[PDB]
């Protein structure tokens, strides 16, 4: 244990399934909390590590 | 019938005892209808939760509110058709096993986190003598114990 | 049975 | 360096009553020796007490029973073990109909506070129990616990003269929170009990009813399985249930005795006035003679398949689910 | 250097068996069988045996 | 006309739980095939019974 310093990088493992075709866009009538009906879920990943250690051709 | 509806609205906006010692509006919505249901079934659940019944006039659609109404028509022997057998009016009674004196009403309680909850309502004097029949129900736009 | 609105939202007394 | 040695301990007594069967029944088939908790008998085949800090009382069924002793006031209890934050109350609205006293069980996951050079310390956290009471919340109890623990610590409070019962209770935490790892004093409300403050005997049921003290025990919800023996029928006098021997000419007239004889079970189902068919038939409308013949038929000895012999038919059902009377009658009459 | 005995732990009846629900009919037992439990009154009383009463209640 | 039953009973010897005793009429089986059917012996607690 001389040096292995580094913020343990965390990653969104599980994800909500998308809403399925033919599912009716609901109506909310006064108050009430609602869950989620996800219509566009996207994971953009970046890197801020010490230089570029990923090489891609073409 | 926007006029009928306006009356109905005024009624269900009335202030009624809450049940925890406050006042409260009689009926209010707070649904989040999150499936395709048949148009008539939905319309009936609305017009059940507020006391009325939906009447397709044939021409328009109105709401006849379940109240003591004036304008009572009259029918006697001399008015309705008399069939060959001398029976102008046939009566028929609901079964005892179908008359209920306890019900579990399901509503969505915000106060314990917005999940289904059941308030049981019973008629003690009725349970006392006619046994004890329980059923279920869902009040349509209910998020208040009072309602 | 007209006197039913009374019985529900007033707790009024009607005899069977 | 390190902590205070030990300061907050506390212990749990669980008191259940298990109303099994119905009418005066024979009871446990050996005694304490057949009342397995978790899965292990209370006393082993020898009579050595295999489990400590466990009571079990037991009422048979007689109309004239005495309340089960060690239960002074029988009450329901809803376990909802859940954390409490700074700016989040809880609230439950207890809404029972009869309820006389009301018990809250609250505690902490740990109450340690650490400085430089170890020096782990007591933490002194504070909570508040409130009731709706007319307008808005008013305080009923306000508890401050001092000490350290390393795991759960539960304590109880109870109170009386609750308001009329479309009711409302609430528990909340007054100490800002645990921002840092050095001080953890997170609180939970384990469960609350509704106490009914009445000693009721259950006039014709066969309740068992056990206590455990958790310090002489291992936590696991105490899953109880009694090896019992059933109702005490009216079997015909001149019948010996021990030997399944019939004496002479029966001349009607039954006597009270516990038996497996399946024909006399069916006599019980059809004629018992309380939980049977005794309002709708009568002992008169069952041909007890044809039963008498049928029960004798049941008790004949037959090869047992392994090499022994046994009675041709015995009962041994624990009829739990309410079914149509005729369907029961006919499942008896098909056995 | 100086170990802490940390004293006794405490076990708390983690899970509790469900109560019985109205409408549910009181079974009948006929000869032998090894039954399970129909709870009709389940209650938990907590008491302390620490080193005093460092737990203060008001009202 | 089933010729081979699965009878259910409660066996106090694998701890009191459901056991199925199969019964077959081998004579009939050999020359109409094999019809197996369920059934629960009402008060039964004995494998023999």
């Amino acid at each position: 244990q001389t040096t292995d310093n580094g913020k343990q990088n965390t990653y969104f493992s599980s994800l909500d399934n998308m809403v399925a075709q033919g599912n009716v866009l609901p109506v909310l009538y006064g108050e009430m909390r609602v869950g989620s009906r996800v219509v566009s879920q996207e994971i953009s990943t970046a890197d801020e590590g010490d230089g570029g250690q990923v090489v891609v051709i073409g | 019938d926007k006029w009928a509806l306006y009356v109905i609205g005024q009624y269900c906006d009335q202030s009624v005892p809450d049940g925890f010692g406050g006042t409260e509006p009689r009926i209010t919505c707070n649904a989040y209808l999150t499936t395709q249901r048949k148009a008539w079934d939905v319309l009936s659940d609305f017009c059940s939760a507020m006391r009325c019944m939906p009447v397709w006039n044939g021409q328009t659609l109105t709401f006849v509110q379940d109240r003591p109404s004036d304008k009572t028509w009259t029918y006697n022997r001399s008015n309705v058709v008399m069939p060959d057998d001398g029976a102008p009016f046939r009566y028929s009674f609901s079964a005892l096993k179908d008359r209920h004196n306890a019900v579990e009403v399901n509503w969505i309680d915000p106060n314990n986190g917005w999940e289904t909850a059941t308030e049981l309502v019973e008629d003690t004097q009725a349970i006392a003598r006619y046994g004890r029949n329980v059923t279920k129900m869902d009040a349509f736009g209910c998020t208040s114990r009072g309602q | 049975v007209p006197e039913k609105e009374a019985i529900v939202d007033n707790g009024a007394h009607f005899d069977g | 360096p390190r902590e205070a040695k030990d300061n907050l301990k506390s212990t749990q007594l669980l008191s259940v009553i298990d109303a099994i069967s119905e009418g005066p029944i024979e009871g446990p088939v050996d005694g304490l020796k057949s009342v397995l908790l978790n899965s292990t008998p209370v006393l082993d085949t020898e009579g050595n007490t295999n489990i400590s800090g466990v009571t079990v009382v037991f009422r048979a069924g007689e109309q004239e029973q005495t309340p089960p002793e060690g239960f002074e006031s029988s009450g329901s209890e809803t376990v909802l073990g859940t954390e409490v934050k700074y700016d989040t109350p809880i609230t439950r609205t207890i809404t029972s109909a009869n309820i006389d006293r009301l018990r809250f069980t609250f505690g902490v996951q740990a109450l340690v506070e650490t400085t430089s050079k170890g020096d782990r310390n007591p933490s002194e956290v504070r909570l508040l129990v409130q009731i709706q009471r007319n307008g808005g919340w008013v305080t009923e109890k306000d508890i401050t616990i001092k000490g350290k623990t390393t795991s759960q610590y539960l304590a109880s409070v109870v109170m009386g003269n609750l308001p009329p019962r479309p009711f409302n209770i609430r528990m909340r935490r007054m100490t800002p929170d645990s921002t840092t790892d050095q001080l953890q004093n997170k609180t939970l409300w384990s469960s609350y009990t509704e106490i009914i403050d009445v000693k009721q005997c259950y006039p014709n049921t066969a309740l068992v009813g056990v206590q455990v003290d958790s310090e002489q025990f291992g936590s696991q919800q105490v899953s109880r399985n009694y090896h019992l023996r059933g109702r005490i029928l009216q079997v015909p006098s001149n019948y010996n249930p021990q030997t399944r021997q019939y004496s002479g000419i029966w001349d009607g007239t039954f006597k009270p005795a516990y038996s497996n004889n399946m024909a006399w079970c069916l006599w019980d189902m059809l004629t018992h006035p309380r939980y049977g068919m005794g309002k709708r038939l009568g002992a008169a409308d069952v041909d007890k003679w044809a039963l008498y013949v049928i029960g004798q038929y049941c008790d004949q000895s037959v090869p047992d398949g392994f090499g022994g012999t046994e009675p041709r038919i015995t009962c041994n059902a624990y009829l739990t689910t309410q079914r149509k009377a005729w369907d029961v009658l006919s499942d008896f009459c098909s056995a």
